[PDB]
Protein backbone atom coordinates (compact mmCIF):
# COMPACT_ATOMS: atom_id res chain seq x y z
CA UNK A 1 0.00 0.00 0.00
CA UNK A 2 1.71 2.89 -0.94
CA UNK A 3 1.72 5.78 -3.57
CA UNK A 4 1.97 5.43 -7.25
CA UNK A 5 5.81 6.55 -8.36
CA UNK A 6 5.57 9.42 -10.52
CA UNK A 7 7.17 8.37 -13.65
CA UNK A 8 7.28 11.61 -15.34
CA UNK A 9 8.81 10.66 -18.74
CA UNK A 10 11.25 7.65 -17.25
CA UNK A 11 10.15 4.50 -19.42
CA UNK A 12 11.50 2.00 -17.22
CA UNK A 13 12.25 -1.69 -19.75
CA UNK A 14 12.36 -4.82 -18.48
CA UNK A 15 15.58 -5.99 -16.86
CA UNK A 16 16.54 -2.27 -18.08
CA UNK A 17 18.96 -0.29 -15.45
CA UNK A 18 17.29 3.29 -15.02
CA UNK A 19 17.61 6.58 -13.28
CA UNK A 20 14.58 8.38 -12.16
CA UNK A 21 15.03 12.13 -10.81
CA UNK A 22 11.69 14.00 -9.81
CA UNK A 23 11.95 17.25 -8.45
CA UNK A 24 9.15 17.04 -6.16
CA UNK A 25 10.31 15.54 -2.28
CA UNK A 26 7.57 13.78 -1.46
CA UNK A 27 9.18 10.36 -2.75
CA UNK A 28 11.99 11.52 -1.28
CA UNK A 29 10.30 11.33 2.09
CA UNK A 30 8.83 7.95 1.22
CA UNK A 31 12.10 6.74 0.03
CA UNK B 1 5.19 33.92 -33.50
CA UNK B 2 3.78 31.56 -35.95
CA UNK B 3 4.06 27.83 -34.49
CA UNK B 4 2.03 26.13 -36.34
CA UNK B 5 2.43 22.10 -35.21
CA UNK B 6 0.78 18.82 -36.72
CA UNK B 7 -1.88 17.07 -34.53
CA UNK B 8 -0.10 13.95 -34.05
CA UNK B 9 2.91 15.00 -32.08
CA UNK B 10 4.15 11.45 -32.03
CA UNK B 11 6.95 10.46 -34.32
CA UNK B 12 8.12 14.50 -34.78
CA UNK B 13 9.80 14.45 -31.73
CA UNK B 14 12.33 11.66 -33.00
CA UNK B 15 13.75 14.69 -35.41
CA UNK B 16 14.15 16.51 -32.15
CA UNK B 17 16.08 13.97 -30.91
CA UNK B 18 18.61 13.45 -33.78
CA UNK B 19 19.02 16.94 -33.14
CA UNK B 20 20.14 16.98 -29.81
CA UNK B 21 22.14 13.85 -30.71
CA UNK B 22 24.31 15.68 -33.09
CA UNK B 23 24.33 18.55 -31.12
CA UNK B 24 25.67 16.32 -28.63
CA UNK B 25 28.04 15.39 -31.19
CA UNK B 26 29.22 18.56 -31.52
CA UNK B 27 30.20 18.95 -28.25
CA UNK B 28 32.03 15.29 -28.09
CA UNK B 29 33.97 16.84 -30.95
CA UNK B 30 34.46 20.42 -31.32
CA UNK B 31 33.78 22.03 -28.04
CA UNK B 32 31.91 25.42 -27.54
CA UNK B 33 30.09 25.61 -24.26
CA UNK B 34 30.22 23.82 -20.74
CA UNK B 35 27.83 20.68 -21.38
CA UNK B 36 26.14 21.44 -17.79
CA UNK B 37 23.27 23.22 -20.31
CA UNK B 38 22.80 20.47 -21.84
CA UNK B 39 22.82 18.30 -18.80
CA UNK B 40 19.98 20.59 -16.86
CA UNK B 41 17.30 20.31 -19.83
CA UNK B 42 16.67 16.79 -21.09
CA UNK B 43 14.60 15.13 -23.70
CA UNK B 44 12.93 12.71 -21.40
CA UNK B 45 12.89 15.84 -18.46
CA UNK B 46 9.62 16.70 -20.04
CA UNK B 47 10.39 20.33 -18.50
CA UNK B 48 10.82 21.90 -22.25
CA UNK B 49 7.46 23.26 -22.93
CA UNK B 50 8.45 25.13 -26.15
CA UNK B 51 10.48 22.97 -28.43
CA UNK B 52 10.76 25.73 -31.05
CA UNK B 53 13.04 27.22 -28.57
CA UNK B 54 15.47 24.19 -28.15
CA UNK B 55 15.97 24.21 -31.60
CA UNK B 56 16.70 28.16 -31.57
CA UNK B 57 19.23 27.18 -29.00
CA UNK B 58 20.48 24.32 -31.21
CA UNK B 59 20.74 26.62 -33.43
CA UNK B 60 22.66 29.07 -31.67
CA UNK B 61 25.51 26.64 -31.55
CA UNK B 62 26.14 26.89 -34.74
Amino acid sequence: HLPLIAITRNPVFPRFIKIIEVKNKKLVELL
Amino acid sequence: VVHEDFQVTEEVKALTAEIVKTIRDIIALNPLYRESVLQMMQAGQRVVDNPIYLSDMGAALT
